[PDB]
């Protein structure tokens, strides 16, 4: 998996391929996508992978 | 310092800017190269959308401001005019070798040396192409034409049905043979009229023997089919005779008035009977025809076609043997018409198309002619087939004019590069570097080909497209020099086996034009942009 | 150089570079005038003269800083130029014509600093042949470049440049039936092959029905008479001067010319008549009565 | 409704990576002309109007306002190389940009970034191993040769700076400033004080401690400015009239008690001053301010006072004289007051400077460097910091390697030879790595106005079989044995440059897509 | 690719100059600065009239001051200003000379690099020529005697320095007062001169001839309670810090007066505190009291009726100077004022300065006073300021001569001799580097050219003739006859420049021009 670079709303560079990190530091406005974001973050909190 | 009131860019800045502009144009045109290249969509400001693949049309439709890219656009247009096929190839080659030359210059190599190196390299590449990479299309006939047309169509929209289209192409080109110097055949393409219809599928495109005029019968009264066509081509309109600007009538006694009014029509009448006296039943004219003359034609039984263009009427006159007439006047002082200057055609019928009707002229007596009607799904599809068919016609014309073809699929460029590296081994001056770089630039087209088919280029060009090493160092292994990349498995295959050939004109002209355009754009040392 | 409008040029001649570049300083304008004057007088060195002038002005700035009156510097520069002209004259060697080798050397040297340098082997011999085929190399004392017509057309490559001892036209043949002529008899025309019309006000009045037939027949007969007089002299290709206020070619006239198997070239500029006459040896006619084969140009 | 917030800009695929590579070369072009003895200088004007003049990669890249993430990576690599070894900031940026430029041809077609990243990792591991196994160590532990090694390393460091013509004058100088440091090599133990006026060769190294005249009151200029064997009373207490506790309230109801308390404040101040005087110290120093009353008290008894001294200068005085700072005054013993050979207040370029010189056991130093402009002395200080950092790093191990592009050419030859046994595509990538590592001598020749191609070909021919250590001799316009020409560099700078450049190249290549948010 | 990428924040407005064009711009700005500073050089030079943003005007010839007030924006001009200020700091004289030398050197550098020579090579040549020039300058110098017994060489040097400034209207007493002030203040054993002991004070009115050197202290105060005598004879002085007010602890305090008896006790305490204060001032025997922090009405009247004149509100530095002059000690409390802690005053007098209400005190010492004071009088504020900066230049020259003792014979002779040495060395030097040496020679030799041009003579011919005279007869003290007295020999004309001043000029200009040549790229918003 290739690393991805994200510029947050405060102009901070995040280069990484960790799905939870790029998903958190990337603003999402759709409701269903927010649902999937919540599910993935809960998975990260419960286990740490997946 | 200087008082110029403008902008000045000097040194490495303008060189890098020119290289970037050339690379931008090359990157726009690059994705539409090869049989696996997918064509582009160009939509205007107002919504006039077109779908095209050829580089010339893409570059002409694009709006370019940087002159270093305008040079490449004009190069593509020139390659389109002089040859017709290989328009993307010339732009890609020119931009790539310009980039390589700039890379050389960045290491403080004088641009005069690299220009001389490219110029000599182009001479030697043309010599190598003309000497060791041409096969005569004389022992191979009626099949090299089909293969060349098919490989020209492969990248186009009509490539899927190439085996059906290529055929009519050569047939069209075989119906255009002409003699100029009494012993040298010529093939005047642009004399095959191409018509666009947007009805049924591609498989039912029509190849019409004889012309296919895009006009309609003047009035519904006259018949729309003539069993034996006596065509009377005219460059002379038929309306009531307004006298002239200089001449104006003046009536003193009233009685003399009405008479001249009858004359004001009768003159026209008379000419019509003369045209109808020689058994003529088809009337073609560039000028308009008013209602009374149409009435004469319907009463007699002949059809009249008005507002026919000049080029199609000239083609019809040449094909049917008719003599176009600006006026009805002999070497004496009396108007007359002769039956010896009437064209004869086997049929003339107004045939209906998707919604409209067009006139077909079938089996003209004098010389065989041809026309093509392309059926497509919509107007965009039809015009794209028209452009592809024009490209194929040009390719077949080039092949027949010069009976010599070279392998396609990047075979010639790989062979040129691998020979030119060893050529530039000699001439141990700094100049040799330039020549060597030229060789590497010749690799830009094969690699991108493998790029466009979801394959890896340099993963295979190292050895798979290096069979030319043995084809060069070993004269007994020459049969491998006709090898090019194949995208069914991404392997070096003998192009002679698959039949991928292109006329040597495309390669020679593309190389010469690309290297000269690069030389012209590379002499730039600085730019002065004057304020408007 | 790209001017205000989107037109560009790739220039190495100093005169062109300085002219296209719209300078604003008076010294710069005087320098560009100097460059164009040097081009007019010689034609080469239009960069070196500007470089010399600017360089020795930069030399004299420190002379001004050293407390020297400008008049002394000017007079001393005049004396230095006087000595330098003699130095250059002594340094030279005599050159005499018919020595093609030194002429080719000079042409190649002139072309070395240009983009066409690599073509100089196929472009300098014709460059000197152009001059040697215009002026007599015995008693000349000057040559003219006006009678060296440089015609440029887009397409091809540089290696396709050509030198022709004949005449080149960018005009187009009106009758698209005849393309080549062997043993051509060229004749310039300065009058008009159309319906007659006097210089002062022209008017025709028709009062009867036969008059329309009469005027049509008479105009056709007049045009046919003119074309017959043109043809009976053996003229096989015709050159019509570009005429305004009267149609140079009528469709009926062109039809008759085509009928008698002739080639017609129309719309020829007035200023080109001298060039054509000096090239193909023809003499212009402004009246049909003086159209004779005794003064009709000929070509192979 | 759209998935992301409006104004989000995303770039994916090959063109994004190629644009990142091009941005890397563009940002590395800004410091390219600042290598080698013929290196040039960069002037950067801030938004406030202040202009900084320097020719080190780290400072120039920091001063440049960078917003491209790949150019940001180049800035970070330069800054980290500065923070690790101090010298070699331009080399890391140029090496990273040259790696990326050499590989971009291969990335133009469909080359998977993982394979080229692996090629970089293998090539850089082999390169670091070769550098470790080629650098020569004298392994003699003798003072004369150690001094020569440090002097030559410092001299090579001072080249390509503003202090080039005075290399030998400054180089050995900074060596002394590292000789007289303890076995911790703290960078705060050698101070740098900049003063306007004077020539570049008027700079000096105070083996004790020198600092600018802090302040004075009505009573100064009366105590003598020259003591020949004084005792320094380092203090941390203010000696002036003040409130006892900043919240102490005095509550009395008789005038006798009022007068007693006034006399009591005066008495406590005088008793504190009497303790200081009876300690035997002659010159006193204090972080906290010294009032006018104490100034007059010490003037009346031939004692020098100096208040509001900086913390760093007071600690340097501690490390020079050998005393200890006492916040309390009740315990001025005899083993806590530092002593120095000579104390003297002198005039330097329109300022007054106090000097404590002649300390026998000194673990600190002070640099009085002169100049004509503030940027002149600032650039001199930057060069001196570069030199002291390189000597500080080299003092841990005296393993050296020839500079002037010799080591880069040696690694290039080694990698070229190695990339013939390895079959497949990795051979081409390792060859690209070696051709990229070939950049430093070319850029040195370009800055020196040489024929870069000719000198590179001569280096390659003479260095394939004719012997290592051969770099570019700028003065002779040719190639020369740079180890025998005493152009020495510690191997750690090249090791760190190579590993950092590899890491940055891998990080830049390993990106396939970038996203920019609307930066709310 | 088609997409243009952005790397630098706000990069659409930033400007960049690179390559040789940037160096041309640098050299051009330096040439402009040097041309501005050229006219005001030498005795025949003309002043410059600088007006600041507040609109206040000052007419001055000091190059460092002129460039400091030059509100300039070019970075090279800022570097030139810093050059001039640093030369003023280290030496105090020759502030225009460094600017002119740097401009000439950069102009020669431009001429050289037009011929495609590396700027670093030019800098190396400049450094070598500077070394040669400094060695020759040290070889050519001779020494004067820094002693009170034979002070005349000091007057000669100060008079040469005071030339080209308005104070040359007097030109003899200014040098005398400068030499006397520096000699008195200087600590000869340490060879150090302290400028805080020379309170250069000015006041409008009078004439420039009235500028005197008080071997004491002048202060801008007046006797409080004007009923007291306006002057006292040789008097014992009591320099004091604490005010004549009832004391109070620094710590915040509350004094609760809880009864009428407490109120009476507080009243008596205050009254007796004043009385005891005055009594213990008088008991020491001092005639004059001086207080830093001022005092109140009761102290005034008690001081008056006890025949003890006093002044108040004397500043800190003024208190220190008074105590140094009188030989007394500053005491911060009345209870520790002994007889030994008084100072001596030859006489303390009050002066009124004409019709204005302003008053001043003069304290004249009959004993050794380590401090002095230069008092300046004139008809304009501009004259006063120019006079005091010119006298500061003279004092700086005198102290430089104290700390170095060696002189060279200026007026252009030093520059011409150094130029000949540089050219002679450059003769026997391998090529590719002698061009920089000869450029350095010409650049340093422009100074006589500018001197002669300012003097009105033809520069080139006069300079060539004096150089020929210097090379024919080995007399390296031949300079431009700027004052038109004949005698190209500059020994007889008595022109003296300090060796450290000239060598600092050369070294500092060489280093600044090296930095300027080093710069390649400029990035500015
Ligand atoms: N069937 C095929 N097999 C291998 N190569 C092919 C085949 N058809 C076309 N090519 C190659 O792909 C390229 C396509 O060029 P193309 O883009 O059609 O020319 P143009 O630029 O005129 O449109 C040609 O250079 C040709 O060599
Ligand atoms: N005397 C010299 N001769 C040749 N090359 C040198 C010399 N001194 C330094 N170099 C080269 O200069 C490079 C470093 O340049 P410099 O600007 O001094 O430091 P940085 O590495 O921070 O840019 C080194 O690679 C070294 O090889
Ligand atoms: N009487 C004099 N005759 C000739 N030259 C003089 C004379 N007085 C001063 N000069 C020269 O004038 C130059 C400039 O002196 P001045 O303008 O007074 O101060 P600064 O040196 O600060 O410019 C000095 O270098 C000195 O040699
Ligand atoms: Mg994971
Ligand atoms: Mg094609
Ligand atoms: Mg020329
Ligand atoms: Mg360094
Ligand atoms: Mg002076």
């Amino acid at each position: 998996g290739m690393n991805k670079m994200v510029i947050n709303h405060l102009e901070k560079l995040f280069v990484t391929n960790d799905a939870a990190t790029i998903l958190r530091e990337l603003e999402v406005q759709h409701p269903a996508a927010k649902m999937i974001v919540m599910a993935s973050h809960m998975q990260e909190q419960e286990v740490g992978d997946g | 310092p200087l008082s110029v009131f403008g902008d000045r860019s000097t040194g490495e800045t303008i060189r890098s800017q020119n290289v970037m502009a050339a690379a931008s144009i090359a990157n726009i045109v690059k994705s539409s190269l090869g049989p696996v290249g997918l064509d582009k969509m160009l939509v205007d400001d107002i919504g006039d959308v077109t779908i095209t693949n050829d580089g010339a049309t893409i570059l002409k439709l694009l709006e370019v401001e940087h002159p270093a890219a305008k040079v490449l656009c004009e190069l593509a247009d020139l390659q389109d005019k002089e040859v017709g096929d290989g328009t993307t190839s010339v732009v890609i080659i020119a931009a790539e070798l310009l980039k390589n030359a700039d890379e050389l210059v960045k290491q403080k190599i004088h641009p005069t040396s690299v220009i001389s190196g490219y110029r000599l390299a182009c001479k030697e590449a043309v010599r190598y192409i003309n000497e060791n990479l041409i096969v005569n299309t004389d022992e191979l006939g009626r099949d090299c034409l089909i293969n060349a047309a098919k490989t020209s169509m492969s990248s186009k929209i009509i490539g899927i049905n190439g085996d059906f289209f290529a055929n009519m192409v050569v047939d069209a080109v075989l119906a255009i043979k002409y003699t100029d110097i009494r012993g040298q055949p010529r093939y005047p393409v642009n004399s095959v009229n191409i018509l666009k219809a947007h009805g049924r599928s591609q498989m039912e495109s029509m190849l019409i023997s004889g012309y296919a005029l895009n006009c309609v019968v003047g009035s519904q009264g006259m018949p729309k089919r003539i069993v034996n066509a006596k065509i009377a081509c005219l460059d002379f309109s038929l309306q009531k005779t307004k006298m002239k600007l200089g001449v104006q009538v003046v009536i003193t006694d009233p009685e003399k008035l009405d008479q001249i009014r009858q004359r004001e029509s009768d003159i026209t009448k008379e000419r019509i009977q003369k045209i109808l006296a020689t058994g003529a039943n088809v009337i073609l004219t560039t000028g308009g025809i008013d209602d009374m003359c149409l009435k004469y034609f319907v009463e007699a039984g002949a059809m009249a076609v008005r507002r026919v263009l000049k080029r199609d009427l000239k083609r019809i006159a040449k094909a049917s043997g008719a003599t176009i007439l600006s006026t009805l006047a002999n070497l004496e002082g009396e108007e007359t018409f002769e039956a010896a200057m009437l064209g004869q055609a086997e049929e003339v019928v107004q045939e209906r198309i998707c919604d409209d009707e067009l006139i077909l002229i079938k089996n003209t007596k004098a010389r065989t002619s041809a026309s093509i009607i392309l059926r497509g799904a919509n107007d965009f599809m039809c015009d794209e087939m028209e452009r592809s068919l024009h490209d194929a016609l040009c390719v077949v014309k080039r092949v027949l004019e010069s009976k010599s073809v070279v392998p396609g699929g990047g075979a010639v460029e790989a062979a040129l590069s691998i020979y030119l590296e060893n050529y530039a081994t000699s001439m141990g001056s700094r100049e040799q570097l330039a020549i060597a770089e030229f060789a590497r630039s010749l690799l830009v087209i094969p690699n991108t080909l493998a790029v466009n088919a979801a394959q890896d280029s340099t993963d295979l060009v190292a050895k798979l497209r290096a069979f030319h090493n043995e084809a060069q160092v070993n004269p007994e292994r020459k049969n491998l020099k006709w090898i090019g990349l194949d995208l069914s498995n991404g392997k070096p295959r003998d192009n002679k086996q698959a039949g991928v050939f292109e006329p040597t004109i495309v390669k020679v002209k593309s190389l010469k034009f690309a290297t000269e355009a690069a030389i012209t754009i590379l002499r730039i040392d600085d730019l002065i942009k004057l304020h408007p | 150089i790209q001017d205000g409008k989107g037109d560009v040029t790739i220039t190495n001649d100093g005169a062109t570079i300085l002219k296209q570049m719209q300078v604003l300083h008076p010294a710069a304008r005087m320098l560009v005038e100097l460059s164009k004057a040097q081009d007019i007088e010689a034609g080469d060195g239009t960069t070196s003269v500007v470089i010399i002038a600017g360089s020795l002005l930069d030399s004299c700035t420190k002379l001004l800083q050293k407390g020297i009156h400008p008049t002394i510097i000017s007079e001393s520069f005049q004396k230095a130029l006087e000595k330098g002209i003699e130095i250059l004259t002594d340094m030279s060697r005599p050159v005499e014509l018919s020595d093609r080798e030194t002429l080719l050397n000079s042409a190649t040297t002139s072309l070395n600093s240009k983009v066409v340098s690599q073509y100089s082997s196929l472009l300098s011999p014709m460059s000197v042949n152009a001059v040697m085929k215009v002026i007599d190399p015995a008693t000349a004392t000057s040559v003219d470049l006006r009678d060296i017509k440089i015609v440029k057309k887009l397409g091809g490559t540089i290696d396709d440049c050509e030198l022709v001892e004949g005449l080149v036209l960018t005009q187009k043949v009106s009758n698209s039936g005849i393309t080549r002529v062997e043993k051509a008899k060229i004749g310039l025309i300065q009058f008009c092959l159309s319906a007659p019309k006097t210089d002062m006000d022209n008017q025709i009045v028709v009062s009867d029905y036969a008059q329309m037939d009469r005027v049509l027949r008479e105009e056709r007969a007049y045009i046919l008479n003119l074309v017959k007089q043109i043809k009976k002299t053996g003229c096989n290709v015709l050159l019509i001067q570009k005429s305004i206020l009267r149609d140079a070619l009528s469709d009926l006239a062109l039809h008759f010319l085509n009928k008698m198997k002739i080639m017609v070239i129309k719309d020829i500029e007035r200023e080109d008549i001298e060039f054509i006459c000096k090239t193909i040896g023809t003499k212009p006619v402004a009246h049909i009565d003086q159209f004779t084969a005794d003064m009709l140009g000929s070509a192979e | 409704v759209i998935l992301l917030k409006e104004g989000t800009d995303s770039s994916q695929g090959i063109p994004q990576l190629v644009s990142n590579i091009s941005a890397c070369q563009v940002i590395a072009e800004a410091v390219r002309t600042t290598l080698g003895p013929r290196g040039m200088d960069k002037l950067i004007v801030d938004g406030r109007g202040k202009a900084t003049i320097s020719n080190d990669g780290a400072t120039i890249l920091k001063l440049l306002d960078v917003v491209h993430p790949a150019a940001k990576t180049l800035v970070d690599i330069a800054k980290s190389q500065d923070a690790e070894v101090g010298d070699g900031t331009t080399s890391v940026t140029l090496l990273a940009a040259e790696f990326l430029k050499q590989v971009k041809p291969y990335v133009e077609e469909g080359l998977h970034p993982q394979i080229i990243i692996r090629a970089f990792r293998t090539a850089t591991q082999l390169a670091v191993n070769k550098i470790k196994e080629i650098a020569v160590t004298v392994k003699k532990a003798d003072k004369v040769e150690q001094r020569k090694l440090l002097e030559k390393c410092a001299m090579t460091a001072l080249s390509s700076k503003l202090i080039s013509q005075q290399k030998a004058f400054f180089a050995k100088m900074v060596v002394d400033a590292v000789m007289m440091l303890d076995d911790l090599l703290q960078l705060k133990m050698i101070g740098i004080k900049k003063v306007q006026g004077g020539a570049l060769e008027d700079s000096q190294l105070v083996a004790g401690v020198a600092f600018k005249k802090t302040f004075s009151y009505a009573g100064f200029e009366m105590q003598p400015k020259k003591y020949h064997n004084p005792k320094i009373a380092l203090l941390n207490v203010e000696l002036e009239l003040k409130a006892e506790k900043d919240n102490a309230e005095i509550r009395v109801h008789t005038v006798e008690d009022y007068q007693a308390i006034v006399d009591a404040e005066w008495n406590i101040l005088y008793d504190k001053l009497e303790k200081i005087h009876h300690s035997g110290a002659k010159v006193v120093l204090s972080k906290l301010p010294i009032g006018d009353v104490a100034t007059q008290y010490f003037a009346d008894r031939d004692m020098f006072c100096a208040g509001r001294v900086p913390e760093e200068d007071l600690k340097r005085t501690m490390m020079a004289c050998g005393g200890s700072i006492q916040t309390s005054v009740n315990a001025l013993s005899a083993d806590v007051l530092g002593r120095c050979q000579v104390f003297e207040e002198t005039q330097i370029g329109g300022e007054r400077y106090n000097f404590f010189t002649g300390c026998p056991k000194a673990k600190t130093c002070t640099f009085i460097l002169r100049g004509g402009a503030e940027q002149f002395m600032e650039e001199t200080e930057r060069s001196l910091h570069d030199a002291i950092m390189i000597v500080r790093r080299a003092i841990k191990n005296d393993s050296v390697v020839a500079g002037g592009g010799a080591i880069e050419m040696e690694l290039s030859k080694y990698l070229r030879d190695y990339s013939r046994t390895i079959p497949g595509k990795q051979q081409l990538l390792i060859g690209a790595y070696a051709k990229a590592l070939e950049i430093i001598p070319r850029q040195l020749c370009d800055n020196a106005g040489f024929d870069a191609t000719n000198i590179l070909n001569k280096l390659r021919a003479r260095h394939a079989q004719g012997g290592t250590w051969y770099g570019v001799d700028i003065n002779n316009e040719d190639i020369a044995d740079n180890f025998e020409a005493f152009v020495w560099e510690p191997a750690m700078v090249r090791i760190n440059a190579l590993t950092a450049a590899s890491e940055a190249a891998c990080l830049i290549v390993s990106v396939d897509e970038t996203i920019k948010n609307p930066r709310s | 690719y088609g997409r243009p990428f952005l790397i630098i924040k706000d990069q659409d407005r930033k400007s960049r100059l690179m390559g040789l064009e940037a160096l041309k711009s640098h050299i051009m700005a330096a040439k402009a600065v040097a041309n501005t500073m050229r006219t005001s050089l030498g005795p025949n030079g003309l002043d410059k009239m600088m007006v600041d943003k507040d609109g206040d005007v000052t007419v001055t010839n000091d190059g460092a001051t002129i460039l400091s007030m030059m509100d300039v924006d070019h970075q090279i001009a800022k570097l030139m200003v810093e050059l001039s200020k640093s030369q003023d700091d280290e030496i105090g004289d020759g502030t225009t000379g460094v600017v002119v030398l740097a401009g000439a050197l950069l102009e020669e550098a431009e001429q050289l690099l037009d011929r495609g020579i590396h700027p670093i090579r030019i800098a190396d040549g400049y450094e070598q020529a500077a070394r040669v020039a400094i060695e020759h300058l040290d070889k050519i110098s001779d020494s004067v005697l820094v002693d009170i017994k034979d002070t005349e060489p000091l007057i000669q040097t100060a008079k040469t320095t005071l030339g080209s400034k308005v104070v040359n209207s007097c030109h003899r007493q200014m040098a005398e007062i400068a030499v006397n002030a520096v000699l008195t203040v200087a600590d000869m054993e340490r060879r150090d001169v302290d400028f805080e002991l020379i309170k250069v004070e000015g006041k409008v009115g009078g004439r420039l001839e009235d500028t005197k050197l008080i071997k004491g202290v002048i202060v801008d105060k007046d006797f409080s309670h004007p009923q007291m005598p306006k002057k006292v004879e040789d008097a014992k002085i009591a320099i004091l810090t604490c005010p004549f007010e009832p004391p109070k602890p620094k710590t915040k305090h509350k004094l609760d007066v809880t009864s009428v008896e407490d109120y009476k006790a507080l009243q008596k305490y205050e009254k007796e505190k004043f009385e005891e204060m005055i009594q213990q001032i008088k008991e020491t025997g001092a005639n004059l009291a001086i207080c830093q922090w001022g005092f109140d009405d009761e102290a005034n009247h008690l001081l008056l009726q006890n025949n003890l004149p006093a002044v108040r509100w004397v500043g800190g530095p003024e208190i220190e100077l008074i105590a140094i002059a009188t030989g007394g000690r500053i005491v911060p409390r009345f209870s520790e004022l002994t007889a030994e802690k008084l100072g001596f005053a030859g006489l303390v007098q009050e002066i009124s300065f004409g019709t204005t209400k302003d008053k001043m005190l003069v304290i004249e010492q009959c004993k050794n006073s380590r401090a002095v004071t230069i008092f300046i009088r004139g008809g304009n504020k501009m004259i006063i300021e120019e006079a005091k900066r010119s006298l500061h230049d003279a004092l700086c020259v005198i102290r430089n001569l104290i700390r170095d003792n060696r002189v060279v014979y200026g007026g252009g002779a030093a520059e011409i001799s150094c130029a000949l040495a540089v050219s002679q060395e450059a003769d026997k030097c391998p090529t590719l580097e002698q061009y920089a040496m000869r450029a350095f020679a010409d650049a340093l030799e422009v100074i006589p050219m500018a001197l002669s041009e300012n003097s009105g003579m033809n520069p080139i011919q006069t300079m060539t003739e004096v150089r020929a005279r210097q090379v024919k007869e080995m007399n390296p003290a031949l300079g431009i006859d700027c004052l038109h007295k004949g005698t190209n020999d500059m020994k007889q004309q008595h022109v003296i420049e300090t060796l450290i001043g000239k060598k600092q000029q050369i070294s500092l200009a060489t280093q600044m021009v090296r930095m300027i040549l080093k710069i390649d790229d400029i990035r500015k918003p």
